[PDB]
This record gives C-alpha cells, structure tokens and sequence, in this order.
C-alpha cells in the first residue's frame, strides 16, 4: 500500500491493526491542522469537547443500531462480586477465558463527535432565531480493523454542527462546502467533491444509502492517497434533515422540529494526507503551506 | 395485494393517521412516512411476499404512494 | 454538599452518565494551558508519544492489569456475528429486550493508564542505552468507577513522564520530578502535601500488594484539598515499579539486567478542577503570578 | 508437620527457581526468588492448605520473608 512508507516516521505499533501510537512529528501537524480549522470557525459558535465514550442510552436513542450496528464498540466490564471477579481472573490464569464474565456498561465508544450535542441543545428549550452552532471534537471509534493508514479504528473527529430551520442549515451547508474546499486548497491538497453515502448496514442499509445518495444528503471531499480511482474521504458534509431534531425534541424558533447538519473533518486522515502529499520533512513543505499552518 | 399492503403500512409505516384514510395516490411521505419507517415498510413488502427488490428500485420513489408500491411488486 | 458541585455549571455539561462530561471552552482552555506548562518542564532527551483511548487487550493482560485491578477495566466488545444475528439483536431491542446479549469481546480494551503501551515499544528497540530512556506520554484513560464527584471521573486525561533504565536512573528520575512537580504546584498557587500511598489493588490479595507498596514507598501522591482537607485528592502520582515491567516485557538495561521503570503521572482533569476550585471560575480574577505562569 | 505443609505450598505457589527442599527455615525467600505476585499467591496457598485468615497487619513482606517467619506468623495466629 502507497501510504505504508509513512508509518516509520508517524506511528508506532500498539499490537492492533488501526490502533497506533503517534510520534511527535505526527502530532505536531495534527495540532496545526486543528488550529487552522479553529481559525475558520464561524461567528456565534459554542465549543464543546467530548470524551471518547458516551451514554449507551443516548446512542440507542440516536438510531445508531438501525444504521451501523456492526461498527459500534460497547464498553463492558467485570461487574460481579469479589468472588465472581476472582473466578473470572482465575480462569485466565488457568488458560481459560475470563471474558465470558464481561457484562455491558451504560457506555459505548463514541462513533462520531456530534451525537452528544443534540440532547444538550434540546435541554435549553426552543432554539433562538438563526439557530445554534457548535464546534465539537472527540476521539471516535469504528470497529473496522484494517492495515491501511487511512482506515483506523480509533481516530480524532472535529465537527461544526448547525441546528436550526431548514434555511439555517442549508445556508450553513453552502458555506462549509466552500470553506472546506478553501481549507484543502490552502493546505496544498488535491481533491474532488462528490455526493456519497454512509456505510449503512444490511439490506435496509442499501435502501438508506440509495436515498441518501439520491437526496444528496452527504457530500465528501476525496483525496487520492493510495490511488486516484479509490480516493479517501477526509472531510464530509452531512445534512440530517429533521432526524435528530425529531429524535431529541428540538424545536426551532417557529415551533417546528429542527433540522441539523454538520461538516466533519477527519483529523487523522487529513494529517496522513498532508504527509503523503508533502512528505515527512517539514522544512521542505511548500512555503505557502508552512505559512498557512504557522510553521 | 392492496389489502396485503394496508396491513403492512399500518404495522410498520407508523403514520399519525390510520391506513384506512390514505387514498392510494397520496404521497406517503407527506402523509408522515419517515425514512427508517420506509425501510421497515420495504422489509415488510419483501416478507409478506417472497421477493427481493433490485437495488435499482430500492429507493424513495418506489414507496411514495400505495399505488407506487403495488405497481413495483408486479414488476 | 460537595464543595466542587457548584463548579459544574461553568465547566461541564451532562452526557447522561456519572463521571463522563462534556467540557466547556473555559475548562478546556485551562486543561490546555496546564498541558503546555507541563510540556515546558520536559527534560531534554525525552521522546513524546501520544496514545489513543484504546490499547491491545493482549498487552494489558500480559502487563498483569487483570490480577491487580480487574474491577476497573473497560473492555471493548462489538457485534461480531452474521448479518442475520445482528439484525435479530436489533429487533430484540425494538421489542423491549436486550441487544447486548449478541456482543463478544474485541481485541481491545480502554486504556487504564497512559504508560502501558510504552513498555512493549521500548522493548522492541533492543537493550537500553546508558542512562536509559525517557518518554512523555498521554492518553484519555478509563476506569470503571462511576461517581457524582467532579474529582472522580470515569474518562479522564492522563499525562506522564516515564523512565526506563537502571534502578539508579529511575530513582533519580522520580526524585527530580517530585521536587519539580511541587515547585509547579506552588507556582500555580495550589495547596498540597506529598504523602506515601498505594494503588487500589483488588480483593484480599490486593491488600497485601497495597501494604507492600506503601511499605516500600513505591508510590507518592501530591494531594490537594478539594472536597475536604481531611480527604484530599491525589492530582499527581510518583511511581516506582522496580523491575516489574522490565521483566514482563524483557527490557534489558545497559548492564544486561532486567530494566527498572517508573513514572510521574499528572491527572489533567483533577488539576484543572483544582485550579478552578482554588481560584474560581473567572480567569481575570486569578492572581497575576498564576496567570503569568500559565501564559494567560 | 506444619513446617512441611508450608514447604509444599511454597512449591505449590512460590514460583521459586530452586526447589524448596534446598531452602533453610531461616532464609531470605525474596533473595531466593519470591516475587510480589508470587508471595501473594503463596499467601493464598497458606490460606488454602490451612483454613485461616491473616490480619491485614501481618499482610506484608515481613510475614513471608522466610519459612520460619511464615511458620511463626501462622503459629502466632491460631
Ligand atoms: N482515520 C480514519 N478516519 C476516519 C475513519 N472513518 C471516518 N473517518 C474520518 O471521519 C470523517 C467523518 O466520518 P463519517 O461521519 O462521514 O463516516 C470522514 O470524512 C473521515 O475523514 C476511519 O476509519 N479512519
Ligand atoms: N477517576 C479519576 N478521575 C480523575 N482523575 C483521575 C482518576 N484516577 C486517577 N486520576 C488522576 O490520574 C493520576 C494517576 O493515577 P494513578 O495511576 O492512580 O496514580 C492521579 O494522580 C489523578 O490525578
Ligand atoms: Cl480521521
Ligand atoms: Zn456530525
Ligand atoms: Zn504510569
């Protein structure tokens, strides 16, 4: 794979595909990319930072099981008494399987950064005129082991989220489709934009994906990393219509179920794209890109 | 066939008004059919019969109205 | 009522789970300044690694975490079955049942401490150089201990400096950091004491481990009164592991003996909460010297 | 006999590199090769092969420094 040669300078093995330790070089660029994205944050945006876990009940309510059940990571633990726990441990020592004693917690690993923001918005009552805008970030988890450097199980997501009327969100959407492309251009990256679909699960998932692609609810910015025919989505814009507004009882200023939309930046894909494009020697990066990043 | 769909639409459609009110020509989405309800409706049309939609007709259009569904099945 | 509780309004939003909170811009700005302050005190020749919130279950098993803290571990499980099996689990949930009966363990756990993944990495490089190796590591860590207290979180950020080398390399490292960290705490205007302590080893077996640890002074903590002066909160720890991890991972020092290891751990969320408890939630009202130390 | 029972457990759980018969009553078990985790298993063995419960005041390195220390500690309990 064309990205494989980057591993030496960017990552160390942690004994699991898609889960790597990040070198200082790599993290320095992740941090500069985050600062760049922050510099483009629109007026009136509230910033929240989420941990890598979220409430299982919230995610169930979000509909995640009807879309991507195969991708979810659930937190489980040894919940028994001292004797029960000791028994599980003893089986491990004996060469048996301690994990049969695991039981689910009330937590899952967050699959995307935006989910916790909707019940937070809903808790404040009806939206003001113009809606609400959020800047959210989380370490996210997708259960899809791969050896490719652009397909990780644990990765950082940064999103700007708009919650408001259909006009509020469509205005936000037009703006961020332009801004995301301007950011990629300033970073010296080659890309195209296309409509796409989320990887919905199963046969019902085929209909969902068709509808999403037909309705143009998902825009992706695609960067050729391993090939031009199989480019990698590094930014997306997702229009959810009234899905989350209805789910969480969010009312816009007109008393209607709110629409929501988000622009998502895959921070680790963008970092890998930068290194693939510009190499691992920062001193040689294009002057304009170094300037844009504040190097 | 029509009677077979009215029970399904009442079972999985989850619209705010009874299936005996819809008029076979009216848009089911304006009627209150959501996306995730519509996929449960699709799955029900595959179960009450013994057919699997080609992903070509697997879309919003084929489930727009009750007459839209009926026509699609025969094909 | 907890003296900390009133901080929640400016610092956190509920995520529907005790010990798991959304962080406001105010709170994050201080966590970030604290991290930058800690970075400014980094020793020369220290390699910085950043770890994700998950690590290898096999590595964590090998490190002995199961024997010591099985009650605190978070394991990652997923729906690994067929499409039919997964669809049924989802259908059971739709029908008032439990979809989680279809979960099975993945090969990952949530990381319980930031240092664990560094030991196999160090081991993979061969014998240590003279003077040993030093690392600057960080991760979002997890411990299954739900609480409503703001100083006891389930998901929290840990920053550590780790030393791997001879017993002398490691013991001098821990002493340098114990002094340096107290000086930092004083600059931040914090009230504290440093005392011996022990990890919360599980079960009867664990009472002996805790006793030996305290007796051998393998763990110091920097303790800050948050909820009360009688039960202060440990916001940093200074840990000596002797040859435990060196032996586990086959790390050899420059003299060919099983390496010793130790670490200094900073609880970033605990420190941030301490700052807000100590100086309040209005940053312009913080002491000028503290503001200067943090580059505010 | 109590001496011999203890010695068997030290073979059962001690993880010692050199056999128990080649170890004196008064002798440093830790220098001999008794690790922390092992000393706790050993302690659990001394609890299994007899039927006793060490007070957490004797739950330490000193109580298990030597066979004699173990023998004496156990005796001082019952
Ligand atoms: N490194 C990495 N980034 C991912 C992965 N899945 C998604 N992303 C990033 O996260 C963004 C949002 O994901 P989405 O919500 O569109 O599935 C993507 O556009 C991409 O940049 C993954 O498995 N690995
Ligand atoms: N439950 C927790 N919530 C918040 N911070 C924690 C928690 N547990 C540990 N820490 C912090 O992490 C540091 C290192 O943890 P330890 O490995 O227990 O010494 C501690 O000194 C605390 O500052
Ligand atoms: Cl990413
Ligand atoms: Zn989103
Ligand atoms: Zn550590």
């Amino acid at each position: 794979d064309p990205l494989d040669h980057l591993a030496d300078k960017l990552f160390h093995s942690m004994g699991s595909d898609g889960v790597y330790a990040r070198t200082a070089l790599y993290e320095s660029i992740v941090e500069r990319l985050a600062a760049l994205i922050t510099s483009h944050r629109e007026a009136g945006t509230e910033a929240l930072r989420f941990p890598p876990v979220m409430s299982r009940a919230q995610l169930e309510k979000s509909g995640y099981l009807k879309s991507f059940p195969n991708l979810l990571g659930c937190v489980c633990g040894l919940h028994g008494t001292e004797r029960e726990i000791n028994a599980a441990v003893s089986r491990f020592d004996a060469g048996g399987d301690w994990t049969t004693s695991l039981s689910p917690a009330d937590l899952v690993l967050s699959p995307a950064a935006c989910y916790p923001v909707y019940p937070i918005a809903a808790s404040r009552g009806p939206l003001p005129k113009g809606g609400l805008r959020f800047d959210v970030a989380a370490d996210c988890f997708r259960r899809e082991p791969s050896k490719h450097l652009d397909r990780l199980q644990s990765f950082r997501m940064r999103e700007y989220v708009c919650i408001g009327t259909p006009d509020d969100v469509s205005d936000f959407r037009e703006r961020w489709m332009v801004r995301a492309q301007a950011i990629a251009r300033d970073l010296g990256l080659t890309f195209r934009v296309d409509y796409a679909s989320d990887p919905f699960f199963g046969r019902a998932g085929k209909m969902l994906a068709n509808n999403q692609r037909d309705q143009q609810l998902k825009f992706e910015l695609l960067i050729p990393l391993r090939s031009e025919e199989q480019p990698t989505a590094c930014m997306s814009f997702n229009y959810h219509r009234e899905h989350f507004g209805t789910t969480w009882g969010i009312q816009d200023a007109n008393g209607e179920p709110a629409h929501t939309g988000c622009v998502a930046f895959g921070m680790d894909r963008l970092a890998v794209a930068m290194f693939h494009t510009h190499g691992t020697d920062l001193s040689a990066w294009p002057a304009k890109v170094r300037d844009i990043l504040g190097l | 066939m029509n009677a077979t769909i009215r029970e399904i639409l009442a079972k999985f459609g989850q619209l705010p008004t009874p299936v005996d009110t819809i008029a076979d020509e009216a848009d089911l989405y304006a009627a209150g059919l959501s996306s995730f309800a519509s996929v449960q409706l699709m799955l029900g049309i595959e179960e009450a019969f013994d057919i699997e939609f080609p992903d070509n007709l697997l879309n919003r259009k084929s489930f727009a109205s009750i007459k839209a569904i009926e026509d699609t099945v025969k094909l």
